[PDB]
């Protein structure tokens, strides 16, 4: 998905993860997560839920749906390195 | 943040970007006023996050703000007449 | 448009046929090889037309007087190859843009009323009136605004000649391009 929008290679709409595909993954997520505890017998849901591998995923996740402002401003807000020295002037 | 572009005005042709700059308004909140040398780019440098906003932004192909803000993103200096891709 | 002039119904059919041909080979790019993303022939045709587009508005620009001349010319003695001063821009008058405003409003009428409806293969995707509105506004405003600033160093036409442009400016956005 480099390749197929944020690059060159093909003029395709790339598809997004669409809101139904946003929706299985939560909830393929949840599931894992389930299993993963295992009714207690397994990982707390505290350390699931707590879990940066989930809140990384979970991150990327939400970004597949915002809005067009809300990825502007995440863009600014996050790109604070477009500020501070262009290398090869 | 304000981008800063130079372009050779071109009739017949196509207008040529020739550089660009980025300026953080969040620096200017604290300065008021600035004068400052702006150093121009080829292209804007960039991280995952702002290449996955950029990939997620350019699948809002009707989008006119998106259109928009990826086009202008998504421009970088015509290489030619002083050169292609810079440093981050 | 010089391959396929719209004054040929016939090589406008030769045309159809040939975006129809064009699905057909796109269609056995993805059906018989089997290919995957093909180039869509929407685009395919799309980046044609802004092709075509850029260069008439290329050729427009720097030949005004000659197919202003030709074309529509308000005195047969104007129709020639008058001075590149005055096919492209001149300071000394604003007729190259009076001239230049008729070039587009035609070249917009022949492609949303012979091009269009030739090239329907893809309706929703290639209204062929709209991108030559588009295409032809875009790289004229860029040369109208840099001439009315040019003539505002030298001020040769009168006052009331750039208002009377203004009105004949105001009235071609407010038409095709607003």
């Amino acid at each position: 998905f480099l390749s197929k929008l944020k690059d060159h290679m093909v003029r395709e709409e790339a598809k997004s993860l669409t809101p139904k595909q946003c929706a299985v993954v939560e909830l393929a997520l949840d599931t894992i997560k389930q299993y993963f505890h295992a009714g207690g017998v397994g990982l707390k849901k505290t350390f699931l839920e707590k879990s940066p591998d989930l809140q990384s995923l979970r991150y990327a996740l939400s970004l597949y749906t915002q809005a067009t402002d809300l990825l502007i401003k995440t863009f600014v807000q996050t790109q604070s390195a477009q500020g501070s020295g262009v290398e090869d002037p | 943040e304000l981008q800063v572009c130079v372009k050779d005005y071109c009739f017949a042709r196509e207008d040529r970007t020739v550089g660009l700059a980025v300026l953080q308004l969040r620096e200017l909140a604290q300065r008021g006023s600035a004068a400052c040398w702006l150093p121009l780019g080829r292209r804007i440098h960039m991280d995952d996050t702002g290449l996955t906003v950029l990939r997620i932004l350019s699948q809002r192909s009707n989008d006119e703000v998106a259109k928009e803000f990826v086009k202008l993103k998504s421009d970088t200096r015509s290489a030619e007449e002083g050169g292609a891709a810079p440093a981050p | 448009r010089n391959n396929f002039p719209a004054s040929s119904p016939e090589r406008l059919q030769d045309l159809k046929s040939t975006v129809d041909l064009l699905t057909s080979i796109t269609f056995f790019r993805m059906k018989v090889q089997e290919l995957q993303s093909p180039p869509r022939a929407s685009q395919v045709v799309k980046d044609c037309v802004k092709a075509c587009l850029n260069s008439t508005y290329e050729y427009i620009f720097n030949n005004c007087h000659e197919l202003y001349g030709r074309e529509y010319q308000t005195d047969p003695a104007k129709k020639g190859e008058v001075p590149p001063e005055e096919q492209g821009p001149s300071i000394k008058n604003l007729d190259f843009w009076s001239k230049l405003i008729t070039l587009i409003v035609s070249i917009i009428e022949e492609d949303k009323n012979s091009y269009t409806p030739c090239l329907n293969q893809f309706p929703q995707e290639l209204n062929v009136g709209k991108i030559s509105a588009e295409v032809m506004w875009s790289l004229f405003a860029q040369d109208m605004k840099y001439a009315m600033e040019e003539h505002d160093k030298h001020r040769l036409c009168k006052s009331a000649d750039y208002m009377n442009l203004h009105f004949k400016v105001k009235w071609l956005y407010n038409e095709y391009v607003a």
